[PDB]
């Protein structure tokens, strides 16, 4: 505990109180941008599940399970929430398929079950995603993955409640055979000469994705800008104790050389 | 310095250079050291290790943070 220690952590930890009160409004930038990506998915995403409201298309009796989380990290309780949520849902489908958009739950699930991950979608969260990304892996969903074989699918995406609340949930997507079998389909005028339940469930898989993506998008930057907002003033507290730190050893230190420069000057002939 | 006599740094000369390998001629003979040293919480700031870290040949610095992690020595 020198001197000089003490003057390089608090110079470090200066620096870092000010890198992360800049990575805040950054992060507070990037949210501001984001909430319009987040309100046009949602205000869209009602135009398509009204319909499966009016029509319910509730399934009945080997299922795929895809989580949004980043590829980056530093946004704090989400990278483990949403993990935990797909053991609770995944303990009772262990054969279950998943595949993983994002580097981070990547690394969770293959620590844990490196059997069920058969595809992983990296390179997202550098911007609020746009339809196009959606829809490229909605198509490769059903050019490799082959979901059409499967009864039952599940998005699990983060839910931004508030701004310093979060939420994992699940998003079910019924696929194109459920429809038929709803009990509310045949109130809809849909015809037999056109596929439309064999495209409107690639568009529901497309649109849910976006919805997904731009959602869990928010959600990672509001929790990220709540994480560096506890570390800006962790940073402040602690910066008020090794300022006191400083101080004691700066008067520790002058005080205790001018003993040995005084008690010279008694020892003399 | 610390109240330490003004010459320890003399006092740990004679005694860390009477140990030195000897030529042929006087018989190959040998006389190595290993002094020990105690410090004062991980530092290596302090006077008497400051004198001796100049003098001895090495040193094998042995944090007590590398100890609990299970590296034994």
């Amino acid at each position: 505990a020198t001197l000089k220690e003490v003057e390089m952590r608090l110079k470090s930890i200066k620096n870092i109180e000010k890198i992360t009160k800049t990575m805040k409004i950054v992060a507070s930038t990037r949210l501001s941008k984001a909430e319009k990506a987040k309100i046009s998915a949602k205000k869209m995403d009602e135009a398509e599940q009204l319909f499966y409201k009016n029509a319910e298309t509730k399934n009945l009796d080997k299922e795929l399970i895809v989580a949004i989380t980043s590829d980056k990290g530093l946004c704090g309780s989400i990278h483990s929430q949403l993990a935990k949520a797909v053991r609770r849902h995944l303990n009772d489908q262990p054969n279950a398929d998943i595949v993983t958009i994002g580097d981070k739950i990547k690394m969770q699930l293959l620590r844990t079950h490196p059997n069920n991950i058969k595809l992983s979608i990296n390179g997202i969260g550098k911007d609020a995603p746009t339809f196009q990304e959606s829809a490229l892996i909605a198509d490769k969903l059903l050019s490799v993955m082959k979901a059409g074989t499967y009864p039952k699918i599940s998005i699990f995406y983060n839910d931004p409640v508030s701004s310093l609340s979060f939420e994992p949930s699940e998003k079910p997507i019924f696929n194109a055979k459920t429809i038929e079998q709803s009990p509310s389909f045949g109130k809809f005028e849909i015809d037999t000469d056109a596929n439309v339940p064999r495209d409107l469930f690639e568009y529901t898989l497309a649109n849910q994705m976006l919805t997904a993506m731009a959602q869990g998008y928010a959600a990672e930057i509001s929790a990220r800008r709540n994480a560096m907002d506890n570390a800006s003033k962790n940073a402040g507290d602690m910066i008020n104790r090794y300022s006191i730190l400083y101080n004691r050893t700066r008067q520790a230190v002058i005080t205790n050389e001018l003993v040995d420069i005084i008690t010279g000057a008694s020892s003399l002939g | 310095r610390e109240a330490y006599p003004g010459d320890v740094f003399y006092l740990h000369s004679r005694l860390l250079e009477r140990a030195a390998k000897l030529s042929e001629k006087e018989g190959s003979g040998s006389l190595t050291a290993l002094p020990v040293i105690e410090t004062q919480g991980g530092d290596v700031s302090a006077y008497i290790p400051t004198n001796v870290i100049s003098i001895t040949d090495g040193q094998i610095f042995l944090e007590a943070e590398l100890f609990y992690k299970g590296i034994r020595p």
